[PDB]
């Protein structure tokens, strides 16, 4: 009963009534429209007030009406959309990170030394005797990561100490609040999400150039455990213990499975909004359309989950701009 | 009388239409539906009863086309007087206004009362037209 | 210790970029929401935002060269169109008809801001039928044996009744009938580019493209115009009044003689298939084109030519050895809306 | 001491499938290399090569209507149609587009054409004037990553991974004007009325080698539709042409009319496209006047995400009345370069026999 | 004008020599499979990759077969080496398919070395051993099939009751390993855990029964990422202490790649696994060889759908190679790669 209609350009120029013009536009504005919609009632649910359980769920964080997952890849940080994050995190718009290894080596990495751009078809030959490793279109110097080991060997060598002198039990959560205390740059988001005492989750801390460090560190002060099993159930109490959850994620692979995983725990999420461009026809879980979530009991039967196929670089930045940047008053 | 309305929707097969001013006996039938072509319509090819040419056409389902009146009958052509056709019409008169199907058909019927074969000649009556062409 | 070839492979000395490179940098919202500045952080962030960026920097040039003044017109054409110092070729789908796009592109087409139209068989119909009856909003996830029962037609997410081809016909067939009579009695040769002149003249209305695109002398080629309903029903007009002939060699010689007495030429394209390669192929004439912008989401490992990268038509003439096309990989639908509104709405009062 | 509520939804109840449920079977290497059992068992494997199976089977189901013989007393309206080929109990689709000829797929389309295992064909423009050019030249192999400029002043033309010298299509034209000129001699001195199909079956009796498609397809009397003739280098052959001899006239109405009669007095249809664009709207359109096709089989590499007609999927067709309601269409995503030699290797190829 | 004339015709160079025709396979000559799939190098777009893919797994396969004439106490390892070692690594929803019985071919005759899966491709298989698996469609709608209790994966349909048995059979096992970890000095990996289950479910159809009967290492750096970690968290709350320990292993899979003569690479799909083994591979300066097959694009800029030219460039594959990648859907081309390669020399593997 919603007729097709665009924006008539003779009005003028106005970017809120053209951003508004999408929800009733055609195949998928359509969707950016109903997650525009879907972000907006995660926003309103967070902020209404409450009416004690810090024991059981191991968190000193306060607790609030709805709690939001962000889960990311590592090509994301890589790009400017990291500058996006980053406001997320620093005026506690979100509650849990989830990301993998190289999401978060390099936004340390950009604390030292910069990344350029480039283009789809350099050859790779002539770019490995110049030492520049590429990325899509972005390409990296070799010597930001003489700068990273540098900067990280004492750090190992400290948590070596602690775990033997003071009896630490290391697990990839405390690791990345220990490096991102140490950085102690404002533009970072790991010092923030520290800062804030938001939790970050990485299965897999060791498939990076972190592991290779490690590898080599182990040569001459071995001793370094890196528990998963404490790290596990951290993640799933936190869903366990909320009164209302919401999910935000950004490509897929094992962010978007271990937090499906972790809101099944609660009989499904509340609010979902996807944003990758994976297809379903080869029956991977990337690929996988939100109404497959609610079969396994991941999303709430009555719920109304989004995808979006489009770039993530693209689409968030426009999204942030229509929800979250106007209210934020009500987040002070 | 001899020709009536009729909706073309509801046409069966081996019926009879007027298809091109033509009383036509309907040999095929199909209708399209409605969708992208805007309405349904009906496909109709006939045959001529006279001639033996086809016919085809389209309706709109819900117009409507004439339907003509045939008369069957079967007149007495017992005997041959003067070498023409004595056809013993009971009028009470005797006419060569009749003639025989073209061709060599015609010749058919005359032929064989010779060797002592009995035809059932019928004379076939149209919507505006007199010939006689159905033999049984 | 930990073996040398290790960290001799890991560990490698690089060799410095060029100072000309330019560094990865987004967007903070710490300063505020400003939508002209955030539109231009897209040059810098990423992957295809930055194809977004260079695609706004080469309208911004096909619109620069446009304006200026130009210094004879080859009127032998049969063209009543003047000439400018830039030809540009805008070609689209026919699903982005259906859509809301279409109340951008006729944007363009009232205000004389292009000069060729490209399009297929739909592209045309759904435009038309616009103007009668409207189209819905729906999901990708409906079935079609429900949707039959209640006489609803699908269009990705787009629904439209049969209705609206109930009256598209009752509007259609009128005009056909005096058509017919004008190629006996008036001898004229009919085409499908004047087809679509008389019936955006017949449908009178100023919110349709093709109103607009008769009125300010704009071309419109199509091909293939029989694939589609309007086909359909010139199919079944045929029964009571046979003898109609659509002839597609002039409509070549036309579209292909706009680019050889074309000082320059530019392209849009939106999507690919026939409207792709009839311009590309136009072009070849005069050995390429000098700016072009692709927006398409096909890819190229099977080999086809909707998925072809701009390089390929680099191999065959379609585009000039030393230009840069633009390609982004996005859906229409949500990039020209915002492409229009950083390149032809600023530079609007300029095209009076 | 777990939470009660949390061990409701991990183990949840479940309930008991039906009987006739398939379960998932590979192919075992053990037993050796079967060939025919290990193409037998992607019916059970898993994702794509499940819908592989179902297009076999499907195409199977249309080769079987096909076989069975008419009563050979219907009328069989050939003045109506104006087709010299006799009908046969089921009518078949093959719709292509222009790469799948330049490949070696065209040795497999061919193989069908000769021995009169399909009905209809439709393509594009330039997959008419890459099998005749064949016919003249051949092609080459190459890489997908090669720089266009270094090409160009070469003088060599890229699809895909595939070259082709320009000297290839300098040989097409010579041929060509030749039976240029005397089909605008013949349009004004005979009075002809040229269309895209005519033109199609005209060239493939000049070039007169049984390599060729269009040559086995005029000798078997099987039409080949093409709305878009022009768009291709016949179109720019045609184009210099008519600067020296100008008149000459292509009418589509006519095609239109010989492709709807072809599908309106059919007993039954199948449809067989590979890819998308006009020739899969065309033979839907088609299809369109009999309320829909009884089989069908679709392959191509395209989604639906962005509302286009090439990746719709086959359920969209039975909303506006293209496919049949009680139908079971099946698309395939997959290269068709890697499975239609497979699916003809099961489906037209035990068959040979029968077919003579 | 004659300036068209000159863009439509062009003169052009000769190609060289040394340049292969396009011709597909002609069927007048019969169906003969052999010669059927031989044609699919000189055909077009994939079926080239196909066969420059068959010629690939070729050349490693003659590789490794020649004999050697060495270091286990760096290695840590109980496997002999060869003359080449491969490393194949695959993702969990081709453990789900018919394709879980053609790993198990190549597992059980010695002609892998290493494994490299998912956490959901190690509980699948193990679950398959106690309940099978079905077909459904693409299009099933999810709260119906929820309050059947039916769990949709692609096409394919499993129900709960395969995790209760599942379950049922995973808990007596998880006490035994805590106790061993807190009497005997036990510091447990997940591929000593991996190992472990494989032992015990004891099944000839398992790929993992035979992994560890042959020795060959299975790595999984996420393993709390599917059934198993449920199970985990659940057990913790009676029998708390377990501990997985992921640096070990990732020395593990290191060593294994550093002393060896040469290496080659199987991958289908993408992920985690293939950034694993590249990065394992990286510390030797690339690898020998290296097959793709997987459905990513790489327009995103995602590591899935990277190029193995991309790869070059960080150095995990070496510049004197020439890698392949096929796009197409495993499930469709991995059996016939298979019958290709690594069945034409069953003999030489006894
Ligand atoms: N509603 C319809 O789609 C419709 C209606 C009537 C007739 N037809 C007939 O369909 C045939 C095919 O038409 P076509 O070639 O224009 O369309 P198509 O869908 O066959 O091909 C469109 C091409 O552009 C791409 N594309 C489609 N939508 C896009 C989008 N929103 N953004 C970016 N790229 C996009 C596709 O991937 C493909 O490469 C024509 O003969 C036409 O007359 C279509
Ligand atoms: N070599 C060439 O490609 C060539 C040569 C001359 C002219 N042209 C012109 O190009 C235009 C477009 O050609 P088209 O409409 O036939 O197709 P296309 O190149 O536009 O492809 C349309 C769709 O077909 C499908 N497809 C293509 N190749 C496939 C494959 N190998 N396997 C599976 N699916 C595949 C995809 O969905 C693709 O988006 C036409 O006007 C044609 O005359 C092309
Ligand atoms: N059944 C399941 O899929 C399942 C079950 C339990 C847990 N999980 C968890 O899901 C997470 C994500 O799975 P993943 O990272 O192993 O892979 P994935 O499902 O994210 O797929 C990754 C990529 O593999 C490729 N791919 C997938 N299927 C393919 C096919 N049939 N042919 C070719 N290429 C194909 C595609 O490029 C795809 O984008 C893992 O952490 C895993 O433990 C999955
Ligand atoms: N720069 C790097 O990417 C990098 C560097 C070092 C290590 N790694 C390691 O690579 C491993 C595997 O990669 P991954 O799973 O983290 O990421 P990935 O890029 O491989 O994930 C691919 C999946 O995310 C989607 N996706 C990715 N980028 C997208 C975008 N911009 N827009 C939309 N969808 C997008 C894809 O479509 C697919 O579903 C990780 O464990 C990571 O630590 C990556």
């Amino acid at each position: 009963s919603t007729q097709v209609r665009g924006y008539d350009f003779n009005r003028g120029v106005n970017y809120r009534a053209l951003l508004e013009a999408f929800g009733t536009t055609g195949f998928q504005a359509t969707n950016f429209g109903r997650a525009v919609q879907q972000v907006n009632a995660m926003i309103e649910k967070k902020l209404e007030p409450l009416s004690q359980h810090a024991d059981l769920t191991q968190s000193r964080r306060p607790l609030t009406s709805c709690t939001i997952f962000l889960g990311y890849t590592s090509n994301l940080i890589s790009s400017g959309i990291r500058e996006t994050i980053r406001y997320l995190v620093q005026h506690n718009m979100v509650d849990v990170l989830v990301t993998t290894a190289g999401g978060v080596e390099e936004d340390l990495i950009k604390c030292l030394a910069p990344t350029y751009l480039g283009e789809f078809s350099l050859r790779g030959k002539e770019l490995r005797e110049n030492g520049i490793n590429r990325i899509g279109n972005l390409l990296v110097p070799n010597e930001n990561y003489c700068k990273f080991e540098d900067w990280l060997m004492p750090i190992l060598d400290q948590m070596v100490m602690e775990q033997n002198t003071e009896g630490v039990k290391w697990t990839p959560s405390k690791m990345i609040a220990r490096l991102g205390k140490e950085i102690n740059n404002p533009e970072s988001v790991y010092y923030w999400a520290q800062k804030n005492h938001i939790p970050v989750f990485s299965p897999a801390l060791t498939d990076g150039s972190l592991g290779d460090m490690i590898f080599f560190h182990s040569y001459k002060n071995p001793g370094l455990v890196l528990d998963i099993v404490e790290d596990l159930r951290l993640i799933n109490t936190q869903a366990i213990f909320a009164k209302c959850t919401g999910m935000i994620i950004l490509g897929g692979g094992v962010v978007k499975h271990h937090i499906a995983n972790a809101n099944l725990m609660r009989n499904g999420a509340d609010y979902a909004v996807y944003i990758n461009t994976a297809q379903e026809f080869d029956g991977s879980d990337s690929g996988a359309r939100p109404d497959e979530a609610v079969s396994w009991g991941a999303i709430r039967v009555d719920a109304q989950p989004v995808k979006v196929y489009a770039d993530a670089s693209l689409v968030f930045p426009l999204l942030v701009a229509e929800t979250f940047a106007q209210k934020m008053d009500a987040f002070m | 009388s001899a020709t009536f309305p009729m909706q073309c929707s509801a046409l069966r097969k081996n019926g009879f239409v007027v298809l091109k001013g033509r009383p036509c006996k309907i040999v095929e039938m199909s209708t399209s539906k409605t969708g992208k072509h805007g309405h349904a319509k009906v496909h109709l090819v006939g045959i001529d009863i006279f001639t033996g040419k086809k016919y085809e056409d389209i309706c709109p389902s819900t117009h409507n086309m004439d339907v003509p009146n045939i008369k069957r009958n079967d007149f007495q052509l017992i005997g041959i007087q003067d070498g023409y056709l004595s056809l013993l019409q009971d009028s009470g008169e005797v006419r060569e206004d009749l003639r025989l199907p073209e061709g060599d058909l015609g010749k058919e019927i005359e032929q064989k009362y010779d060797c002592g074969e009995e035809i059932l000649i019928t004379v076939l009556s149209a919507m505006t037209e007199e010939a006689a062409v159905a033999i049984k």
